[PDB]
Order: C-alpha cells, then structure tokens, then sequence
RNA sequence: CUCCGAACGGUAAGAGCCUAGCAUGUAGA
C-alpha cells in the first residue's frame, strides 16, 4: 500500500532484467522475449520472482 | 522570378548569393496577405485535386 | 560535385550519391566495406542540409518549368517544411533540429 | 501389375475368375513399354 | 498490421506498418513513399538472398519488428 | 578496359562519357557474360555484328540484376563513342531492327534535341514490331513505333535518363 | 577451374582468366590494352554489306 | 496482319496527334477553368451553387489512438498516385499500443533509458 | 539436472537469437548457416562448436541419398529412369539463394505433373503439363520462434526460386522437400507429381527418423547442452570374387 | 488523443591465386 515503495520496485525489477539482457546480447536488444527471463528455474529458466506488472 | 546578385569564385566551386534581402514593412505585409487572401478564395473556387509530387 | 568528390576521394568505389541527395549503396556490401563507411556524422549532417535546400530548388525548377502555377510553389514549400519533419534530414545528425521540427510542425498546424 | 503400380490400392475391391493369368513381361501387363513410342 | 524496419549501411533507417497479405511489392511502394526513391529500383535482401517480389509476407515469415535490407539496383 | 575506351575524343552532355546510366546499373553491367565478352574486344563493325546478332528490348531482369544484351551493346557503345555518321547510318539502316533501335537510343542518349527530333521523326513511321522483355524477365511483344514514341517522350525506361528541351510548340517556336 | 597457360595460373572464375588474358603483362606482349576504332563509313558499309549478305 | 498493323499505327498516330492537341487545350482549359470559377465566385449564386464536392487523391481514413499509440505518418514523398496501399486506416497497434496503458501502476512511455522526452498532451 | 551462461545461452537461444529481438540482424556465422542476429558471442562460439565439423555438408548429403534410396525402392513402380543424384557445388548446401536439385527424377515415360500444392492437403490437381521431370530439392534452414513454420517457409522458398531467374534448375518441376532441423520439421510444397504424396510422406517419416546424420546432430546437441535422458586409387575397398 | 529518436558498443581470426576508380605535373643536358 506505499506507491512509492510499489513503483521502485518495478523499476528494479525491471533494472535487474535489463542487466541480464546486456549480460546476454551487447547491443541491447528491442525487445527482450519476456519467456527466458520470467521462466521458472527447474524447466531451465531464470526464475525472477516479478513483483511488477509485464504482459507477456 | 525577379534575379539577384551572385558572388563566384574563379574556381566556380562556390557561389553564394550576395544580397541580404532587404524589403519593406507593410509593402511584404501586404504582399504575403495579399497571396493570403487570393489563396483562400483559390481554394474556395476550384476542386483543385493536385499537389506536387514528392520528388 | 562537392560531396560526389569526397566520396570518390576516399578511395571507396562502393556507393553512388543520388542526384537527389540519397545515399545508396551498390554491389549489397558492407561488414568490412561498411566498415570504412558508415562514418562521418558531418558528411551526412551536410548532406542533409543540401538535401533540403536541393528539395527546395529542385521544387522551385519544376514551378518554373511545367506546374508552377499556384497550387505546386505554395503547397510544396507548405509540405516541405512538413516533410522537413517526416521526409528529408532527420534527427541523426544533430540533437537539437527534433525541437526545431516540432515547432515547425506547431507553426503547421496554426497556420 | 508390376508395371503399373498407380493403379493398384490396398482398399481397392475385385473379383476373381477361373481362367490362366498372363507373364510379368507380357504385353497386356504392361501398357506403359509399349506405349513409349515417339 | 505488422510493422518493419528498413535501417541501411548509411543511416537510412524507415519504419513503416503494412497489412499480412501483402506482397512484397506493395511494401516496396509503401518503402518508396517513405524514403524518396524509386519502387522497382528497390531491392530488399536478407545478406545474400534477395527477395523477390511477387511472393508475399507470410511466406517469408516476415513478421512485426523485423529487419530488412534496404539496397539500390 | 573498362575504364574508358576512348583516351581523349569527345564528352558528354553533363555528365562522364563513360558515366551515363546509373552507378549501380554500371556496376550491375560491369560483371557479366557477353559484357566480358564486349570488353575483351569491341570495334565498329564488331558492334554491327553483335547487333545484328541479338534481338531484344530491355533493361536488368530479377532480383539478381544482370543487363540485357542490348544494354551492354549501348553500354559499349557510349564506352567507345562512335562518329555522328555511323549512328545516323545505324539509325538509317531498317535491315536490322534492334541495331535501327540501338542506334536509335544511342541518338537519343548522347546526341541534342534538335537531332533527336530528326532522328526520331522517321523512327515513329516504322510498324515491325519487336520483341521485348519484361522485368521479371518475360517475353513480351511490342513494336518499334512504341519503343521510339518512348523514347521521344519523357524517361520513364528502366536504365535511361535522356531530358529534353521543351515542348513541341516551344520547339517550333524556337525553330524549325 | 580456368586455366591460363601463359600465365600457367589456375583461375578460380570466368573474370579471372577473362582478365588474365589481356589487361596483363601477357597483353603488354600481346600490344597492351590500345585498340581503336576502325575508320567510321567503311566499317559500318562493309559491316552491313556482310551482315546483309550472310543473313539472307 | 499488314492491314492490322497499318490500321493500329494510324490508331497510335491519332492518339499521339490528339494528346498534343489535347495539351494545348488542355493548357487553354486550365485557362477557362480559372475564368468560369471567377465568374462563378462572382454572380453564380449566393450559397446556392456549388457544382463540386470534395475529391481528394488519398483516403483519409483515420481512427483514435488508444492511450499512446505513435504518431505513425504515412510520409509526404508519393501522394499523387493514388495508390490503393495507402488507404488502409492507420490507427491500429503496431507492436507495443495492443496493451492497454492503464492498469500499469502510473505511467509507462518508454522503459529504454532514453526519456529525454517529458509530456502526455493533456496542457 | 563462464559455463553456465552457456548452457542458458543454448537452452534458450532458439528464443534469445531472433531479428525481432535484435533488430538489424545480418549473419550466416559459417559452414551450413546461422541467423546469428547480433554478437551474441557466447551463442556463436557455442554454436560453431556446436555443429563441430562438416556435419551440416553431409546432412545434406546424407538425407539427399537417403531420399535416392528411397525412390530406388519403387523407381520401376513410379516409371521412373534412375538414380538422378546430380552433381552439386563443393560447398553447396551452405548457401541460401539457390536451389539445383540434386535428385532429379527422369521419368519413364510422359509423367502427369500435378499442380502447385502442399504435402499435406488432399485436393491434388494432376491437370497439367505431362513434365519429363520433377525435381527434388533439399534446404535445410535452423528456424527461431518466429521462423518455425516450415511448411509456408517452404511454399515460399519453391516458388520464389523457381520463378526468378537468379538460378539454374532441372526442366520445369523441383518438388522441394525442406526439413528445418531447429523444430525438427518435414516440409515441402509446390508441384507434386503423379502419386508421389504417399512416397514422400513416408520418406518424410524414414528419413526424420533414424538418418544417421540426424542421430548425430540430435546427441551434438544433447552432449552439448547437457541434458541427458580406377581400382589402384585408394578410398575404393572392394571385393573380387 | 497525434512527443515520430540515430549512431558506437555488431558481423571475425588467414592461408595461395586473380582483377581494379585513383595521384604528382618539376631543376637537369
């Protein structure tokens, strides 16, 4: 219930994910598919648990 | 079309345009109002479906 | 003949200047062609700048040669400031002419 | 029918009769040797 | 529509949305619009294989965000 | 050989006299089969021959752009720049029909308006008709009449830019 | 692929040898790269007179 | 096809010979159309004659965008032709306005680290 | 079950390698061939030892003789001629504009050639030139989430090389058979032949099954990610009885 | 509701052979 607090953290989140494109690509890509990131771990994918809204 | 002057080197690879144009206030003020006027009374008259071409 | 003799005096026969101020390239060849290229941030500043003014002039030849008349002068110096917004000599060169653009098309849509 | 294998279908139906079947290499088993002809 | 970008070797980069059904010529003519040259003396490739015309966008797959190559014959 | 083939005789109008398609349709006609054949050796009669050979009207067909037979005969001969007269024997010749049209584009390309119009003037009486091809490389049927009203009017064929001066009236208020 | 034997060289296109063959020091025997136009009348008579005759 | 032939070259040289003359009365009519709309904004009639419509080369179709779709032009370089590519009703998503740009949290215009741009049009 | 980079690297690069999620992709990497849209350095090295050796040459010459001896178990029942294998570039299959078939298919005599139409639908059409020849062509293309439909891949690819110049061919059909060894799929779509659906959809099947060059791609790329579940001539062994 | 972005960070690494568009304008005897 602290919008502040809620909106940091999207932009964290989505911080974070943008610091895991750059790792992956050098030339920041238009549109990182959100699949390879969001993806739970044990079927071979990252696991962020995503505390923002991101449609798919 | 009128004219203008023209500086031009010798080498011809250059040729700027000398004249700092120089017109009068009411006199460019009507002639622009003027081209305003006969302009949209233009459109008024014909169905003038043209323009140029982009190129 | 400005531009065309920098280009040609790059040793770099692979692109050929349009006439109407594009740039194209010839023989679908880059990477290491390209590489000695896609440069000069002033080379295609300027030849944006000449490509308006050559728009312009160009635009002025054809009224005075075959459909002058009123419509073609005035509604091509109208869409030419609005094309120098959406057609020719795009914010690629410099920072600042996006600002000059949309005051352009401000002054578009009041007039 | 050796010699012409388009016309023959696993789901296709035929009858039977009591008479001698021709050769493989016979001219009515295959129509399609002897209608090479340009 | 799906939209394409056309980026060049020389800062010619284009944007431009077209419908799925449409062929490769219509889009040329659209890309001659935007960019101010001719339609049939544009050839898009994707290195080394050309495009032909006639066939249409859903055949090569081309889909929203895709990049061409933007030449001149 | 592919640089020039005349050391000094003559220019054109504004351009290279070795410069008048485009760039890319130069580069395009640089590499080729018959052009490589052109360029290892082409004369006067040469070219006659090779026109007389090849009957054909058009530009670069497909996705891979490769000129047409009667374009690297214009090529070469833009390259070589022949005399006034052998041109205007090319043009006067009707035996032959594609070197009657090369000599004809070959007028209209390098030669004044004034010429063109003198050249072109008993071009528009010919009725044979021609073979041409198309852009994506198909046969297609067309006339001589066509061709010549084509060329003596704006430039709107595939590898050629020819401008002319004026209109007809302003021409003949100009003269004859 | 080509050949050239007075280069004795193996040319891996048609351009290769096409070019190997004059514009070469083997053209620098062979007279260079200078050949000239023939006359302009007696050629173009000449030519149309046998291109005429050979083809009817 | 000699009789054929003739017939379609005399065709041809008729066509060409009425397109001349047809520039010149065509120049002439451009001419008499600018003195008929003279007479007409005149003493045609006083909002009682209009004789026209509103003919236009390009459609222009157009819609809403959603909440931030693009100011996608068409671009002003080929608007003569009039070309049936070009009416085709741009006011479509094209990759990103699909969403729709208003449960997000407060505002989302582009998540690039390239905002320099400060404004939603509501001033 | 800088390593582990890696193996996310592949696991998801049929994802992670994609013009749309690079926009101004222009690479072929080497040997067969690989959209490879950016740097995407890890994948490229990856990849390259991925497809370790000329492997990706001889599967496409493995599935083009596979699909001869195929052929040549029905050639007299199909009226055929023989084995048509033609003679190719060296390096051949690494490229992606042309199409000279390999299998070609000189009929006995006078072929019905049906019209254009994919392997999968029914209403075939046999009313057309009675064709000397068909003509099969192999291409091979690693596909992405957006490039993993095969089939209209392959109906574009047929009639676009087929009708531009730009190429030699065989006479005047190449029924092209595409398999896309990302997502493992059988693909081909133009001018079929008289009855040669059923041949080349069981052959489709033998030949995604089990073709010893699949079988060798398929544990590459399980090892590598990971996962686990003229007599005087030498090179001419043979027998004198 | 109409604020439209451009480039670099990106294509390898070389082996033997083959072909090209250019540039200077000299004192000397």
């Amino acid at each position: 219930n602290t919008q502040e607090l809620l909106d940091l953290l999207v932009k964290c989140e989505n911080k974070i994910q943008t610091r895991i494109k750059i790792g992956l690509n050098s030339k920041m890509p238009s549109r990182f598919p959100p699949v390879v990131f969001y993806t739970p771990k044990e079927l071979g994918g990252l696991g962020m648990l995503s505390m923002g809204h991101v449609l798919i | 079309i009128r004219d203008v002057p023209v500086l031009y080197h010798i080498t011809g690879a250059i040729s700027f345009v000398n004249e700092i144009p120089w017109v009068i206030e009411p006199v460019y003020i009507s002639q622009w109002g003027s081209m305003w006027i006969m302009m949209r009374r233009e459109k008024r008259d014909r169905r003038h479906f043209k323009r140029m071409r982009f190129p | 003949n400005m531009l065309n003799l920098l280009i040609h005096r790059k040793n770099l026969n692979y692109l050929h200047l349009d006439y109407n101020f594009n740039l194209k390239p010839v023989k679908t060849l880059t990477t290491k062609e390209r590489k000695k290229s896609r440069f000069g941030n002033a080379f295609h500043l300027c030849r944006e700048v000449l490509r308006l003014t050559k728009l312009v002039v160009d635009s002025h030849v054809q009224y005075r040669l075959g459909n002058v008349d009123a419509f073609q002068l005035a509604d091509g110096l109208q869409y030419i400031f609005a094309h120098v917004g959406q057609l020719t000599g795009m914010y690629r060169y410099k920072y600042k002419l996006m600002r000059q653009i949309r005051m352009c098309k401000d002054l578009k849509h009041l007039i | 029918y050796n010699f012409m294998g388009v016309r023959h279908d696993p789901n296709m139906k035929y009858e039977l009769q009591l008479a001698n079947p021709k050769e493989f290499y016979h001219e009515v088993h295959r129509p399609s040797h002897f209608l090479n002809f340009a | 529509m799906i939209e394409v970008v056309c980026n060049d070797r020389l800062g010619k980069k284009v944007r431009v949305k077209c419908n799925t059904d449409d062929t490769i010529g219509d889009l040329k003519k659209l890309i001659a619009a935007q960019t101010g040259t001719r339609w049939n003396k544009i050839v898009l490739k994707k290195w080394y294989t050309i495009f032909k015309d006639h066939v249409s966008l859903g055949d090569y797959e081309i889909h929203d965000g895709m990049n061409l190559e933007l030449y001149y014959q | 050989m592919a640089n020039r083939t005349v050391k000094d005789a003559h220019s054109i109008h504004g351009t290279n006299p070795q410069y008048l398609v485009e760039k890319i349709i130069r580069t395009r006609i640089y590499e080729s089969k018959y052009w490589k054949e052109e360029c290892f050796g082409l004369t006067a009669e040469l070219v006659v021959d090779k026109a007389m050979e090849l009957r054909f009207v058009g530009g670069v067909y497909g996705g891979n752009i490769k000129p047409t037979p009667f374009l690297c005969l214009t090529l070469k001969m833009l390259q070589i720049q022949p005399e006034k007269d052998i041109i205007v024997e090319f043009i006067k010749n009707e035996d032959f029909k594609y070197v009657r049209m090369l000599g004809a584009l070959y007028m209209r390309l390098t030669g004044t308006a004034i010429d063109c119009y003198k050249y072109l003037e008993p071009l528009y009486n010919d009725y044979r008709k021609i073979k041409s091809q198309n852009r994506n490389g198909e046969f297609e049927l067309m006339h001589v009449d066509e061709f010549i009203d084509e060329l003596l009017h704006s430039e709107r064929v595939c590898d050629i830019i020819l401008p002319r001066l004026q209109k007809r009236y302003v021409l003949e208020e100009a003269e004859q | 692929g080509y050949y050239c034997n007075v280069c004795d060289c193996v040319v891996k296109d048609s351009i290769n040898f096409l070019d190997h063959i004059n514009g070469k020091k083997h053209q620098r025997n062979l007279g260079m790269s200078m050949r000239v136009e023939r006359s302009t009348l007696d050629q173009v008579k000449k030519r149309f007179e046998v291109n005429k005759k050979k083809m009817e | 096809n000699d009789e054929e032939e003739y017939e379609a070259w005399k065709v041809r040289e008729l066509k060409r010979i009425k397109r001349d003359r047809e520039d010149r009365e065509a120049l002439e009519k451009e001419k008499a159309e600018i003195e008929r709309m003279r007479n007409l904004t005149e003493e045609e009639r006083r909002a009682e004659l209009r004789a026209n419509g509103k003919v236009i080369t390009n459609k222009a179709v157009k819609g809403k965008y959603k909440f931030l779709q693009k100011y996608y032009h068409r671009g002003a370089f080929f608007m003569d032709e009039d070309e049936e590519v070009y009416k085709r009703d741009f006011s479509a998503p094209t990759l990103e306005d699909h969403f729709n740009k208003t449960i997000l949290p407060k505002v989302m215009q582009v998540k690039n680290f390239g905002r320099s741009g400060r404004t939603k049009y509501t001033h | 079950w800088q390593i582990p980079n890696r193996r996310f690297t592949l696991w998801w690069s049929p994802t992670i390698n994609r013009a749309n999620v690079y926009v101004g992709f222009q690479v072929q990497l080497d040997l067969t061939g690989i959209f490879m849209h950016g740097k995407i350095p890890t994948l490229k090295i990856s990849l390259i030892q991925i497809f370790r050796a000329h492997l990706w040459q001889k599967i496409h010459e493995s599935i083009v003789m596979d699909l001869c001896q195929v052929f040549d178990q029905e050639l007299d029942a199909l009226e055929i001629e023989t084995v048509q294998k033609e003679t190719i570039h060296p390096r051949k299959s690494y490229k992606m504009n042309s199409s000279c078939a390999d299998i070609l298919l000189f009929a006995s005599y006078k072929w019905n050639v049906s019209r254009p139409s994919l392997l999968a639908d029914s209403k075939d059409v046999m009313d057309s030139t009675t064709t000397q020849k068909y003509w099969i062509d192999i291409q091979l293309r690693w596909g992405d989430y957006d490039s993993h439909d095969i089939e209209r891949y392959a109906r574009a690819k047929f009639l676009d090389y087929t009708t531009d110049n730009m190429s030699i061919y065989p006479s005047p059909t190449g029924v092209l058979i595409a398999i896309d060894l990302a997502y493992n799929l059988h693909s081909a779509y133009g001018n079929w032949f008289p009855g040669s659906k059923p041949l080349i959809q069981q052959a489709m099947a033998k030949i995604m099954k089990a073709n010893p060059a699949l079988y060798v791609l398929r544990e590459r790329i399980r090892k590598g990610l990971q996962l686990y579940s003229g007599e005087l001539f030498s090179n001419q062994i043979i027998w004198f009885v």
